[PDB]
């Protein structure tokens, strides 16, 4: 066998985090349009028999909240696990409305010997965000 | 017995370092590019190989437009980072 | 056009 | 127009802030285990889908041995690090 | 068309930069059973039909000056590149035999703007070299 | 084994 079995009772999880309001003092600017990335993929990942969970303008501590949460739920029945960051960010941090958040953080909480029941599964981790502020001019 | 951070693959909208776009009424580059070719290819391709489609259209039908000249005509990249362990594919 |  | 840094891949032999592992006879275990995947499928497979084949074989078929409790027993995930725009054959 | 054309007249170039002994001051330990790697892909890549050309033990000077050449030659009737880096290294570095070079720095020789004679093409670099020092304890 |  060479791929991820994907027979289990359901395909999994999709958890999409749209943060588009920021609190005034974080300095950061809404991020405009967002809500139709959220839309669309929700759509998308619900045509691929994901349950899909969308969540708006969560804290950074509420995003760690769910993370922490979703990690302890059981994943037995499910083939694979989804989470799609929409925000602010920089290399390894992503924004909650009220501060950063330290990607290596929310990702340990699905790793091998953290959460058990996704062990040996594909988990997917798609982020809409900055890594930095250099610009590529292109060429030809 | 297996790595802890294997079995993980991070999709990222920009590559390493640098800024990523977003239009106020199409969404960003990234993810409308992402839907279409999930809507597509996901019953025919396997997901690495989905992405990849992805970036080239990324990196080829979009071109950021600003008053602001060190932001005009600014191109961009997707950054695919795989550590998963067999084939991917949604069927 | 705005960026992340 | 297309990015500048469009059509890059980088294969790292472990993932990102870790150590690496090398054996003193037989070699790393990433380039043994990359040199092999390309004698075997370099005519057959795409190759984002042969260092996958890489990535199982490190991940599954190695495990460092020490006297030093701290090294012993320790695994390793290479990491791949696309930016390509196609899919890449050898043939 | 979706497939990179590798039909030019060649297959392209294939530097292996395989290091192993590093000066004493530098503090760094002999990489052992590295020349099995630098052997055995140089036999690979050249069943493969690259033009493989193995350099030993340079100072970061040296690796930054080959690069710097490599990418001046032309690469019009070449496929692709393909450049490996066998070394002692953290997030981002690798040593020369005599100290660190930063990876963003070589690789820019590279990108489009500055190799003209490969954009378009697919540039592959292969890296055998320590990202920090995290160990992976596994699981199951 | 050794590390790099």
């Amino acid at each position: 066998d060479n791929s991820y079995k994907m027979d289990y009772p359901e395909m999994g999880l999709c958890i999409i985090i749209n943060n588009k309001n920021f609190h005034k003092s974080t300095g950061m600017t809404s991020r405009s349009g967002t809500d139709v990335d959220a839309a669309n993929l929700r759509e998308t990942f619900r045509n691929l028999k994901y349950e899909v969970r969308n969540k708006n303008d969560l804290t950074r501590e509420e995003i760690v909240e769910l993370m922490r949460d979703v990690s302890k739920e059981d994943h037995s029945k499910r083939s694979s696990f989804v989470c799609v960051l929409l925000s602010h960010g920089e290399e390894g941090i992503i924004f909650g409305t009220n501060g950063p958040v330290d990607l290596k953080k929310i990702t340990n909480f699905f790793r091998g010997d953290r959460c058990r029941s996704l062990t040996g599964k594909p988990k997917l981790f798609i982020i809409q965000a900055c890594r930095g502020t250099e610009l590529d001019c292109g060429i030809e | 017995k297996i790595p802890v951070e294997a079995d993980f693959l991070y999709a990222y909208s920009t590559a390493p370092g640098y800024y990523s776009w977003r239009n106020s009424k199409d969404g960003s580059w990234f993810i409308q590019s992402l839907c279409a070719m999930l809507k597509q290819y996901a019953d025919k391709l396997e997901f690495m190989h989905i992405l990849t489609r992805v970036n080239r259209k990324v990196a080829t039908e979009f071109e950021s437009f600003s008053f602001d000249a060190t932001f005009h005509a600014k191109k961009q990249i997707p950054c695919i980072v795989s550590m998963l362990t067999k084939e991917l594919y949604f069927y | 056009d705005e960026v992340x």
